RNA sequence: UUGACCUCAAAUCAGGUAGGAGUACCCGCUGAACUUAAGCAUAUCAAUAAGCGGAGGAAAAGAAACCAACCGGGAUUGCCUUAGUAACGGCGAGUGAAGCGGCAAAAGCUCAAAUUUGAAAUCUGGUACCUUCGGUGCCCGAGUUGUAAUUUGGAGAGGGCAACUUUGGGGCCGUUCCUUGUCUAUGUUCCUUGGAACAGGACGUCAUAGAGGGUGAGAAUCCCGUGUGGCGAGGAGUGCGGUUCUUUGUAAAGUGCCUUCGAAGAGUCGAGUUGUUUGGGAAUGCAGCUCUAAGUGGGUGGUAAAUUCCAUCUAAAGCUAAAUAUUGGCGAGAGACCGAUAGCGAACAAGUACAGUGAUGGAAAGAUGAAAAGAACUUUGAAAAGAGAGUGAAAAAGUACGU
RNA sequence: CACGGACCAAGGAGUCUAACGUCUAUGCGAGUGUUUGGGUGUAAAACCCAUACGCGUAAUGAAAGUGAACGUAGGUUGGGG
RNA sequence: GUCGAAUUUGGGUAUAGGGGCGAAAGACUAAUCGAACCAUCUAGUAGCUGGUUCCUGCCGAAGUUUCCCUCAGGAUAGCAG
RNA sequence: CGUGGAGGUCAGUGACGAAGCCUAGACCGUAAGGUCGGGUCGAACGGCCUCUAGUGCAGAUCUUGGUGGUAGUAGCAAAUAUUCAAAUGAGAACUUUGAAGACUGAAGUGGGGAAAGGUUCCACGUCAACAGCAGUUGGACGUGGGUUAGUCGAUCCUAAGA
RNA sequence: CUAUCUAGCGAAACCACAGCCAAGGGAACGGGCUUGGCAGAAUCAGCGGGGAAAGAAGACCCUGUUGAGCUUGACUCUAGU
RNA sequence: GUGGCCUAUCGAUCCUUUAGUCCCUCGGAAUUUGAGGCUAGAGGUGCCAGAAAAGUUACCACAGGGAUAACUGGCUUGUG
């Protein structure tokens, strides 16, 4: 339950909060929890995603199809996957939008400031 | 507009009544502001009790003069009496007025006691710095209460001389009733 | 606003209210049919050690309450959470379940 | 004099209780009015006080005392440098002075039961409906 | 002639300052009528709306020319009460305070009037330098038609005698407060339905976290957060918890006794009259005009006057936190409130489109689907489109789109 | 041969407040009223509390004022039990 | 009808609501004039006209008395629950 | 009896279809109403004990919105007037060109301006709506182009006046 | 030139429900009620007897303890003088 | 015998005034004026249960009224 008197449990706030939310703020809300692989490797439990990252899809009709981010859709709440897309009947394709929660990372893009978020976050 | 047998009302509505209308929607919040606020004033002053020391005085008028209640200070030959000055009994928390004063022995007596007593019941740190920790009292009129004055005995023994209550009053009504035209007519002979 | 929105009780009259709730605590019956799941408890009222009041832990605090018989009850909230029948789900009442044991 | 009620020839459009012209009084004195047209001309200065000098049949004759806020001579002295403070501006206009508190009537006692502590506000005061949550 | 003084001017002279906006609440001025009285003029509505001037985070009020008649109380403000009472009123309709009592908050004070007269001891400005919300030196100026020290009625001052008691001004480190960042638990394991599991069933885990939101349908355990703690960053205020540099100073303040004194506010108080206002009634306050004081005096003591007493304060000069107010502004938390003809006029490119010469007036209008996957291609027609095909869980969802 | 009504959908009118009369329910009872305020709290809830104040327990006079038992708190007639 | 004048007319300018302007009709003052238009006081008052939203059950009226600037309204007694 | 919302309870119903809507189909109640089946539909909702109100419509020349009969009806008749052929086009009484017949008749239906409007000017493309028939045309729609001053005006002067 | 007929285009007033009479009674002049006469789809151009036809909460008259313009030794006041 | 042989011949509140009682109050305490109360009359409301009140509208307004007049119709038929 709510102990703070600095935090509400309004509806009307908290989904106004949400849609209305800037692109530094999206990224953390687009957090992927990683795979038991590189949970026992790093001891973290989830990530914001970043567009070099190898995903797998754990839900929904993509559900076992895996591959490289190919964009990180914040305007749109969704992040897209090179190999995963939808053939119109054009013969064009279009990409696919998923939902990061409903994806795990299973490998990571490592740079400076990655390897700075794992420690900080307590991991090794 | 009259009908029945009703009793006579007298509603004062007939101005623009609905723009004054004063809710206390906030009295539970004022109540925690008050606490607030009165947590914070300890925790400014130090160890200091919070109230200044007040004096016992008699109530006016003769509806209320059975009664003895707080005052709002020591007058200053009650402070001289306990052996100090004015200036440093504001310094030290008690209540100072120089518009009281004293005519009644009794109440005289015993604002004198109850200084001596706060003296005697006080710390006073010195200006040095050094400061001992001492627990803080957050009331001062709780460690020194005001308790009505004694009266009289539980059983004493009946003593009637013989006299009346009443004629006693009814004389004393008539003599005052009196004096004035008793004067004139002794004065013109 | 001037409405009048809270009511005056006398407080002699809201102790006789409070102790008759208490007495009404003792009463299986009663207990039963207001909806209580205390059919197979051995005695009311139920009474525990003191040293339930010094529990830290919300996983010793439910095994204690379990083992005293108060299990049923407790379930009975779980499964009985649902979603509000109006126009209140959007004014922050938005779930309704039944009420479990006092302690 | 008195003072004349601006009315287009001397018409009121009302009630007889209210159709007097000529015989009616500025509820503030001469003496303030003086203090606060000089407060106007000098308003970089403060009114403190003002005094009677001269009077004829047709002008009553005033002095005006004034403070400089500006002046660091008054800025550094503890006992005028009240008057700098914001809430001072303008006392005449708001009846602060000495001759404005007479007027508002700003005295002690039962026989200003009325202005004590502020005709307006005492009325409301008075006006005021007041519930609480517990209905008395 | 020359040099001052007084008064009055000038300068794109050196440095400053005022205006306008906002106005919920606050301090004043000015000021109605509809209405009620079953008509109506006094009255009532109302010392209100409209109009005008002036402030702040509060304003205003405030350390008694008070209340009282008691065994007296003791600055101001607010709440409970006094009380629909005393009183006012074509004594009709109606109106209507105050002292005491309980409580919230508490805080006190300073000028004028005295010869520093063995020393204007005071201050703006300029300039140079410096530890720059200021300091020092020097030079003009202000000022004796009175700038400092000393004393405000509770007192207090000038002399004489005898005594002890107590310090001031800065650095730095922490604390208090505010503005912020970061870290800190537990399943997406099986079966069924479905386009989608966040549903049902089985078996687990965390819980000081089963508030709330998101994610393809009701998710504590998928994501953000929530709960409990830890670790940082930048300022304000000297409130204070420790340390450290300066002796301020033949400086300052307090207390006993003797003696001599003890300055205290004028066209003001008060009085007559006129108008207005008040519960204030031979007149409550305010204002105009006329008259105009006193110093053992003066004001008040709710019925006018003469005479004799008593009680109580000390006007005509000034400052001051908290308890109080707040349909405005900024930042938050909520509801037995409304759910697109409701709720603000406005859930939308709303004070917008549009109307009026102008002041002003002022709408209508929310919903495809989880995802455009927004219908390739074939065929008829000049075309709009139609008929097939196709997408989708559903075209009984086709941008004239939920039902 | 009086007035409103062409048709349909949605909206659309004895409410709340201050002070009171009668009646009824409830608590306590010569008393009664915790909620101005204080304490406390799982925090606009719940729980606890001092002093006052309101009404009641005395009336009657314009007022100064005075103030309710000769008696099984009376006698007589009718009265349920 | 009048048509060289007390003529017709453009533009500039002045007069503002109990005010203006009028060779005078109570005419004209932005389709508004025996007192313009706009906003507010204002949800102004009405003894007068209209309307006033579900079912069943039981009881069931009055247009009469007295007073009122009372005669289309109230008070009062009666009838009713 | 019915409606919006609130406390409690039925460990109530539901994407294997909640609510709503349609249904000369069935059942219960004197009635207010309640219940069931079928169709449509897609995400919430109900019984019982109590609490609460912005709680029930046929009317108010009621408010807002929508829709009829009238009715393919009244009517689309002032300003003398049109006709033939070709071109263009899916389509021509109305567009373009040619020919013919007419009118305004210089106080004009001609040629320029002051106010006022504001791109209506010009070209190309182009016809859903607008031009009370029509339309290939247009002051319509879409996209662009266009206003050149020492001498013309403003600017300067003063008028009633402000 | 309309009306009239055709192609195209296309409103409004008004509307309780509606539309054949005689007498009767009736709110004292019925389309409906009572008793009789009667009565056969769908219609076009005309027509002004009726629908007490439509257009407006009668401007006349009275009532209201509703107004306004104007007048005067009505009651009560007022600018100016 | 508590006015006229009997049945009519008359008047609230507020205010003023008179008589009576010389009584009560002016609220810090007294004396004397003055004022205010208690009881009983008078000064009057004839619209007589008791507002203080001139006209006009043919420039007109509003709420209503068929409770109510100016046409027909209906009842009546004095009059014709
Ligand atoms: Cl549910
Ligand atoms: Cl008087
Ligand atoms: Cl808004
Ligand atoms: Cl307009
Ligand atoms: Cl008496
Ligand atoms: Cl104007
Ligand atoms: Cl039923
Ligand atoms: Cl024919
Ligand atoms: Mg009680
Ligand atoms: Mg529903
Ligand atoms: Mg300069
Ligand atoms: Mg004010
Ligand atoms: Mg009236
Ligand atoms: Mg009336
Ligand atoms: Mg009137
Ligand atoms: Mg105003
Ligand atoms: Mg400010
Ligand atoms: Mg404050
Ligand atoms: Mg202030
Ligand atoms: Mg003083
Ligand atoms: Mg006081
Ligand atoms: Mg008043
Ligand atoms: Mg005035
Ligand atoms: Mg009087
Ligand atoms: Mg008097
Ligand atoms: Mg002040
Ligand atoms: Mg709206
Ligand atoms: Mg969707
Ligand atoms: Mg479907
Ligand atoms: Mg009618
Ligand atoms: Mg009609
Ligand atoms: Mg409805
Ligand atoms: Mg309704
Ligand atoms: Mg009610
Ligand atoms: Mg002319
Ligand atoms: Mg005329
Ligand atoms: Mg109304
Ligand atoms: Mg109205
Ligand atoms: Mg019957
Ligand atoms: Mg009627
Ligand atoms: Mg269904
Ligand atoms: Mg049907
Ligand atoms: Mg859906
Ligand atoms: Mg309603
Ligand atoms: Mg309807
Ligand atoms: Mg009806
Ligand atoms: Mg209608
Ligand atoms: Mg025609
Ligand atoms: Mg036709
Ligand atoms: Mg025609
Ligand atoms: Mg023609
Ligand atoms: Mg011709
Ligand atoms: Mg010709
Ligand atoms: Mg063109
Ligand atoms: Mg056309
Ligand atoms: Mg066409
Ligand atoms: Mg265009
Ligand atoms: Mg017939
Ligand atoms: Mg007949
Ligand atoms: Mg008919
Ligand atoms: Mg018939
Ligand atoms: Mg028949
Ligand atoms: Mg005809
Ligand atoms: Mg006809
Ligand atoms: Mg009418
Ligand atoms: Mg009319
Ligand atoms: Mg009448
Ligand atoms: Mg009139
Ligand atoms: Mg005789
Ligand atoms: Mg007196
Ligand atoms: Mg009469
Ligand atoms: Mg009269
Ligand atoms: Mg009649
Ligand atoms: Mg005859």
């Amino acid at each position: 339950a709510k102990q703070s008197l600095d935090v509400s449990s309004d509806r009307r706030k908290a989904r106004k909060a949400y849609f209305t939310a800037p692109s530094s703020q999206r990224r953390v809300l687009l957090s992927a929890p990683l795979s038991k692989e590189l949970r026992a490797q790093y001891g973290i439990k989830a990530l914001p995603i970043r567009r070099d990252d190898e995903v797998l899809v754990v839900r929904g009709s993509k559900k076992g199809q895996e591959g490289k981010i190919s964009s990180v859709y914040r305007l749109k709440f969704a992040v897209q996957v090179d190999k995963v897309t939808k053939e119109k009947v054009n013969g064009a394709s279009v990409p696919i939008n998923l939902h990061p929660s409903k994806l795990v990372i299973t490998k990571l893009h490592l740079d400076k400031d990655r390897k700075a978020l794992i420690q900080r976050k307590g991991g090794k | 507009a009259i009908s029945k047998n009703l009793p006579i009302l007298k509603n004062h509505f007939r101005k623009h009544w609905q723009e004054r209308v004063k809710v206390h929607f906030d009295q539970a919040g004022k109540k925690v502001s008050r606490r607030n606020a009165r947590a914070t004033r300890a925790a400014k002053i130090a160890p200091r009790p919070l109230d200044l020391l007040r004096p016992v005085v008699r109530a006016p008028t003769v509806k209320y003069n059975r009664k003895v209640r707080a005052g709002r200070g020591f007058t200053l030959a009650e402070v001289k009496a306990a052996g100090l000055t004015a200036a440093y009994a504001r310094t030290i928390g008690i209540a100072v007025d120089h518009r009281r004063q004293n005519r009644n022995q009794e109440i005289f007596d015993a604002n004198v006691q109850r200084l001596k007593e706060y003296q005697s019941k006080i710390i006073v740190f010195p200006r040095n710095g050094k400061a001992p920790e001492a627990e803080q009292v957050l009331s001062a009129a709780a460690t020194f209460p005001i308790a009505q004055p004694a009266t009289d005995v539980e059983a004493r023994a009946v003593q009637d001389n013989g006299e009346s209550a009443f004629r006693t009053l009814r004389l004393a009504r008539s003599e005052k009733k009196f004096r004035g035209i008793r004067e004139k007519r002794a004065r013109e002979k | 606003t001037w409405r009048k929105w809270n009511v005056k009780v006398n407080h002699n009259e809201k102790r006789y209210a409070t102790a008759s709730a208490i007495a009404a605590t003792a009463v299986a019956s009663l207990v039963l049919a207001r909806g209580h799941r205390v059919e197979k408890i051995p005695e009311i009222p139920l009474v525990v050690s003191t040293d339930l009041e010094s529990i830290q832990k919300t996983k010793e605090a439910v095994a204690a309450l379990k083992a005293v018989g108060a299990h049923s009850d407790l379930l009975k909230v779980l499964k009985s959470k649902k979603l509000r029948a109006g126009k209140g789900k959007y004014r922050n009442r938005r779930w309704t379940q039944r009420r479990g044991p006092l302690v | 004099g008195n003072r004349k009620r601006p009315v287009p020839k001397g018409a009121t459009y009302g009630k007889p209780t209210n159709q007097g012209v000529n015989e009616l009084k500025y509820q503030r004195s001469l003496r303030a009015t003086a203090e606060e047209r000089v407060g106007r001309r000098a308003a970089n200065l403060r009114v403190l006080n003002s005094y009677w000098v001269n009077q004829d049949s047709t002008y009553k004759y005033f002095e005006v005392i004034l403070v400089d806020p500006q002046h660091k001579a008054i800025r550094r002295d503890a006992r005028y440098n009240w008057i700098c403070d914001p809430v001072h501006k303008h006392r005449e206009a708001r009846g602060l002075t000495a001759t404005g508190k007479k007027s508002r009537g700003i005295n002690k006692g039962h026989k200003f039961n009325n202005t004590k502590a502020g005709r307006r506000k005492t009325w409301k005061r008075q006006n005021t409906l007041s519930l609480w949550r517990y209905r008395k």
